[PDB]
C-alpha cells in the first residue's frame, strides 16, 4: 500500500526573551521517528523510534547539520516577514513549514510537498507539478518572484522525487517490523440512556494502526449521515489509535441500528449490533 | 532524510 | 490574526479497571497559537511529573499535543485535564469519564 514521509517544523518568536524556538519533527506515516528542539540540551537531532537507532554517527551529523541549518534559515525569515508586513518586533509570530513525499505499493514516487505558513495561514506553496508556486498574498508574491529567480523549485523537486523517496524506502525496509504493521481495531458498544424515551449508542474502535479508519451508523440499511456524533481520532499514546461514534436511539429500537467499521487491518468491513456476537455479550457468565 | 531548507522569504 | 481554541479529549490508554496501572491521557488539538498550558489533576490538585509529545501539526496548520502520566484508577479518585490558551477567558477543565 501507499506510504509517506513528512517533516513538520515550527518556529515561534519570543520578544524580549531571546531567540525564537525551533521544533522539527519527522514522521513516516503515523509513526514519529525523529525530532529537533533548539532549546534542547543536546542541540542535536534525536531518535524517537526504535528502528532509527541502527544509524551510524554520520547520519546524526548530517541530519543535525541540515535541520540545525533550517533553524537558522527560518529564524531569518521571521525577521523578513516583520519588514514585509510592517509588524512590530515586540510581538510573537509563528512560521510553520511542511515538506515530504508519497509512494505506492511499488515504492515508486507519487506526490511531493514543500509548504510554508505564517501566523496560521498559508504563505507560499509548491504546486502538485513541483514546477511552480502558489503565493497567498502580495508579500508572498515577492518571495515567489525571488524563488523563481533562484530556481528553488527544481532544487526541491530534486529532493522530493529523488532523495526523499530513497530515504523512505530505506526506512520501510529497515523498519519493516513496525512501519508495515497493520493492527485491526478492537471494537465494542456502550449503551447510555438519555431520557425516558431515548438512549445513546457509542461505537468504539481501539488499538488500531494506521490511524485512518471509518465508523458508520446505519439504520435498516441507511446511513445516519447528520444524526451521528463523532470524535477526532486520538492517539492511545503507545503507537496505536482510538475513536468512537454515537447516535441517539429511540430506546427499544437498539437492534435496528448497526455500526460499520472500515480499516486496513480488517480483511473485510465489520457490522456491529447491540447484542451477543457483535460487541457486547460477555454478561452471560460469572 | 531531512532536506536542504535555505531559501529566504 | 487567526486564533483557534483547543479541542480537548481526556481518556485512559487502556480500558480502565480499578487497581491496575494504566495511562491517563489528555489530547488537545486544532489550536493556534502553539503555547498552551495543560495540567492533569488528581482530585483537584496538579499531578507533578507528566510528559507530553513533541509539538506537531495537522494539514490545516493547527497544532496538536498529547499529555500523559501513568496512574492507577480507583473507585474513588477523580482525574481531570486543565487547559489554558489565549482564546480562553478562564482555564477550561474537562473531567475524566471512563464511559463516554
Amino acid at each position: 500500500g501507499s506510504h509517506s514521509m513528512r517533516y513538520f517544523s515550527t518556529s515561534v518568536s519570543r520578544p524580549g526573551r531571546g531567540e525564537p524556538r525551533f521544533i522539527a519533527v519527522g514522521y513516516v506515516d503515523d509513526t514519529q521517528f525523529v525530532r529537533f528542539d533548539s532549546d534542547a540540551a543536546s542541540q542535536r537531532m534525536e531518535p524517537r523510534a526504535p528502528w532509527i537507532e541502527q544509524e551510524g554517527p554520520e547520519y546524526w551529523d548530517e541530519e543535525t547539520g541540515k535541520v540545525k541549518a533550517h533553524s537558522q534559515t527560518d529564524r531569518e525569515n521571521l525577521r523578513i516577514a516583520l519588514r514585509y508586513y510592517n509588524q512590530s518586533e515586540a510581538g510573537s509570530h509563528t512560521l510553520q513549514m511542511m515538506f515530504g513525499c508519497d509512494v505506492g505499493s511499488d515504492g515508486r514516487f507519487l506526490r511531493g510537498y514543500h509548504q510554508y505558513a505564517y501566523d496560521g495561514k498559508d504563505y507560499i506553496a509548491l504546486k502538485e507539478d513541483l514546477r511552480s508556486w502558489t503565493a497567498a498574498d502580495m508579500a508572498a508574491q515577492i518571495t515567489k518572484r525571488k524563488w523563481e529567480a533562484a530556481h528553488v523549485a527544481e532544487q526541491q523537486r530534486a529532493y522530493l522525487e529523488g532523495t526523499c523517496v530513497d530515504g523512505l524506502r530505506r526506512y520501510l525496509e529497515n523498519g519493516k517490523e513496525t512501519l508495515q504493521r497493520t493492527d485491526p481495531p478492537k471494537t465494542h458498544m456502550t449503551h447510555h440512556p438519555i431520557s425516558d424515551h431515548e438512549a445513546t449508542l457509542r461505537c468504539w474502535a481501539l488499538g488500531f494502526y494506521p490511524a485512518e479508519i471509518t465508523l458508520t451508523w446505519q439504520r435498516d440499511g441507511e446511513d445516519q449521515t447528520q444524526d451521528t456524533e463523532l470524535v477526532e481520532t486520538r492517539p492511545a499514546g503507545d503507537g496505536t489509535f482510538q475513536k468512537w461514534a454515537a447516535v441517539v436511539v429511540p430506546s427499544g429500537e437498539e437492534q435496528r441500528y448497526t455500526c460499520h467499521v472500515q480499516h486496513e487491518g480488517l480483511p473485510k468491513p465489520l457490522t456491529l449490533r447491540w447484542e451477543p456476537g457483535s460487541g457486547g455479550g460477555l454478561n452471560d457468565i460469572f | 532524510v531531512y532536506g536542504f531548507v535555505r531559501a529566504c522569504l | 490574526m487567526i486564533q483557534r481554541t483547543p479541542k480537548i479529549q481526556v481518556y485512559s490508554r487502556h480500558p480502565a479497571e480499578n487497581g491496575k496501572s494504566n495511562f491517563l491521557n489528555c489530547y488537545v488539538s486544532g489550536f493556534h497559537p502553539s503555547d498552551i498550558e495543560v495540567d492533569l489533576l488528581k482530585n483537584g490538585e496538579r499531578i507533578e511529573k507528566v510528559e507530553h509529545s513533541d509539538l506537531s501539526f495537522s494539514k490545516d496548520w493547527s497544532f496538536y499535543l498529547l499529555y500523559y502520566t501513568e496512574f492507577t484508577p480507583t473507585e474513588k479518585d477523580e482525574y481531570a485535564c486543565r487547559v489554558n490558551h489565549v482564546t480562553l477567558s478562564q482555564p477550561k477543565i474537562v473531567k475524566w469519564d471512563r464511559d463516554m
